[PDB]
DNA sequence: ATCAATATCCACCTGCAGATACTACCAAAAGTGTATTTGGAAACTGCTCCATCAAAAGGCATGTTCAGCTGATTCAGCTGAACATGCCTTTTGATGGAGCAGTTTCCAAATACACTTTTGGTAGTATCTGCAGGTGGATATTGAT
DNA sequence: ATCAATATCCACCTGCAGATACTACCAAAAGTGTATTTGGAAACTGCTCCATCAAAAGGCATGTTCAGCTGAATCAGCTGAACATGCCTTTTGATGGAGCAGTTTCCAAATACACTTTTGGTAGTATCTGCAGGTGGATATTGAT
């Protein structure tokens, strides 16, 4: 009965932008799920050690920012901290 | 009334990836940028991903990524591989290669 | 009357293999080693077929990959045949 | 014709994995001294399932249980959930 | 002027009463300080993912229980969940 | 007034371990008897190794432990070995060893 | 403030004597003339690694000095967990 | 004029040099290395001192333990002399 | 080389398991509005310990000389690859029911808070002591022979 | 063996800096006592999906044959060790100043409700298609001659 809550509708969209005549098979899928729950716990644990040493009660973007340069190789990085950023600011110049 | 994800242009939802913050006990607060900035980095290494796998699967006569796919995609993507060095990807199998002095005498 | 020299053949395998993603453990076999094994820990357990499913895709993946270091500690050898010793070099340097 | 079930780990499988492994020319020996490889594998793995499924309360290894230990173990494996 | 905190005092009690005659230098304090902390972080960490896989919110002296279980091999894992079995007991008895 | 560690009969501090326990944000709440099991767990495998180190000193006539002494109890010691598989002693040496074919003769 | 020396050409301070020290200690008997260099390469990316990581909490923690614990941090990370500097 | 023979020297060191604990590189060379590096990162950097020396104990036991590998490797191959394909080959197998 | 035996490959057909599509639908996150709380940037400043420097105390760089190790060469033997031969274990599918997982219940045990008491850390000033580093003097290892 | 040069050992012997002490203090623990909230075991139960058996589906086990790979033996070139020699750079102890870290103030931003709006998940059912598994003859790779 239970609800099952999963990125596959989001990483379809995602696919929809980038290869719009694209399709992906259930395991593809599933595996997609894994490896977005996976990134976000590595990211999330990262960040979260990050405000304990600073003796920090919050997680804020910046940690989240940092976290990202400790957890991606060199230029996957660079990219994600732009498209971090950009999404920041693109909901702070919004009402 | 809009959502965060489309208050900053995103596919991936902001409001579940700051639940998945609170309940998931990574620090007592949790700041308002926060799920936005992860949201973005989320979508994007997806992106990254399906980019590859999408051509993986046209270099291979087909239109539906497989495992496979993604298998491809991941390997002979030296970043993408270190991120994922330590991860197995079900019904992936294994990139083409033999060594060389294994090759017969030509 | 006609014969493939030796390697020959190993090789069409390597390509064959390399090409495809199917577990090559027989299901059956494979799950009555995990109950066997698993019967050490605890008494009568049941395992959801996926979960049997998982200590496959886990257990081939492990192997083909110490296969190809147990490869490379042959070849560093100046050799082409695996041994168990080059097994035992490869698993001493993992750390297991 | 009764047989370990270790032994049903057969030549003709492990060559197979060897194979997609890249490898061309195996001793005879290396048979036995992989399912001694792949028994501690399953051991060290099944040990920490169970310990979560009987964590649980439960009498079923759920792919879950599977999934978590195989993280521990520092062998994350995607598709099975998690 | 803010104090830091440290296990010596009580790693010095229990030295005493493994070994009375014997001395601990500064620097080997130092490591046993870093080791319960290490071995403190992990196994309250392995408790943390516990409690959540189990959509639990508390952690109990079970999951502490098990965390050692996961963690620690054979003899000593034994001898950890006595000890530590041992000390609740005693203790929930003490009131 | 009786500390919760008298009560417990354990030496290591049950008040700390639980006020770490909870600032850590590892779960939203922190049962009673947690830092109880926990503090004695520690307890012990601080005993366990504080004993083969006081040996090992020892064994090298001193009186005093230092890092070498905890050295030698790990790599000497199968368990505490692997519980510290990735774990570096500072100022702890290596054990003495030498491989056969190394030495001289035959 | 005034000056401080260019630094460059100091993976060279690794002498051999001493990349010879560390390799006895390793339980190595004979040692090929190639091996210095490897070694000097292989230690390079090895700080590389961990100062990157360390200096980025460094930064984090928006200070101009690195801490035994950034890089005790750092070393963490990395699945070098040290113990001895405040770990 | 008296000659140790080639070999009986260097077991002399190693006896040595695994009984002791003491850091093998010299502080201050190594010192400037880290800083080297790390201004290439991060220029008006500072260090404590403990962290230079925290950076030299995780360094030298790395390298020590990679020796070790690479001594095995020497010794698989039939040798006892270390050359850079065994450090190249540790490192492989190992994951770096 | 060619010939022929065997393997691979690419063009075409199609059934259906897997994937897409829809809409009821409906709880449950998610968004919005207002009241309440607190976290951590700022401006100021005490105080540590870092960078920097001269003094003095060892270790590296370099060349030479040759022991002995690596790798090349040859090679004889057994060991693993290829492939014949029938032969028994695995796979696939249908079928009650075991047990996980849904749901409500109510209480032991949790958080919350306020006041009292104890302890653990430091700081200033103290005398105590294990042992590192030195001495010389006794015994063992090594390599010429 | 026979000898001697050099390393190894160890036992005794001050010098001290590292450890252990104590007294005096106090901030922040930690304990303690009601007050109030709820997470989860416990009890009850619907329904997956897991065990299991029976029909159908092919591979793995064994033995014979020998190609060619591994390892042994020999060896000469030449690389890496040992050691003398010349000599500079690291270490270590002392002295201002940058920066870190400890206050304290305070508002901008997060949490806490609570109530309205939707979205994403299920599922039921219908609907669709990409490709896997054939086919056929076309071509490519290997090995005998
Ligand atoms: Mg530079």
């Amino acid at each position: 009965k239970t609800r099952k809550e999963s990125y596959a509708i989001y990483v379809y969209k995602v696919l929809k932008q980038v290869h719009p005549d694209t399709g992906i098979s259930s395991k593809a899928m599933s595996i997609m799920n894994s490896f977005v729950n996976d990134v976000f716990e590595r990211i999330a644990g990262e960040a979260s050690r990050l405000a304990h040493y600073n003796k920090r009660s919050t997680i804020t973007s910046r940690e989240i920012q940092t976290a990202v340069r400790l957890l991606l190789p060199g230029e996957l990085a660079k990219h994600a901290v732009s498209e971090g950023t950009k999404a920041v600011t693109k909901y702070t110049s919004a009402k | 009334a809009k959502t965060r994800s489309s208050r900053a242009g995103l596919q991936f939802p902001v409001g579940r990836v700051h639940r998945l913050l609170r309940k998931g006990n990574y620090a007592e607060r949790v700041g308002a940028g926060a799920p936005v900035y992860l949201a973005a980095v989320l979508e994007y290494l997806t992106a990254e991903i399906l980019e590859l796998a999408g051509n993986a699967a046209r270099d291979n006569k087909k239109t539906r990524i497989i495992p496979r796919h993604l298998q491809l995609a991941v390997r002979n993507d030296e970043e993408l591989n270190k991120l994922l060095g330590r991860v197995t990807i079900a019904q992936g199998g294994v990139l083409p290669n033999i060594q060389s002095v294994l090759l017969p005498k030509k | 009357p006609h014969r493939y020299r030796p390697g020959t053949v190993a090789l069409r395998e390597i390509r064959r293999y390399q090409k495809s993603t199917e577990l090559l453990i027989r299901k059956l076999p494979f799950q009555r080693l995990v109950r066997e094994i698993a019967q050490d820990f605890k008494t009568d357990l049941r395992f959801q077929s996926s979960a049997v499913m998982a200590l496959q895709e886990a257990s081939e993946a492990y192997l083909v990959a110490l296969f190809e270091d147990t490869n490379l500690c042959a070849i560093h050898a100046k050799r082409v045949t695996i041994m168990p010793k080059d097994i035992q070099l490869a698993r001493r340097i993992r750390g297991e | 014709v009764l047989r370990d079930n270790i032994q049903g780990i057969t030549k003709p499988a492990i060559r197979r994995l060897a194979r997609r492994g890249g490898v061309k020319r195996i001793s005879g020996l290396i048979y036995e001294e992989t399912r001694g490889v792949l028994k501690v594998f399953l051991e060290n793995v099944i040990r920490d399932a169970v310990t979560y499924t009987e964590h649980a309360k439960r009498k079923t290894v759920t792919a879950m249980d599977v999934v978590y230990a195989l993280k521990r173990q520092g062998r994350t494996l995607y598709g099975f959930g998690g």
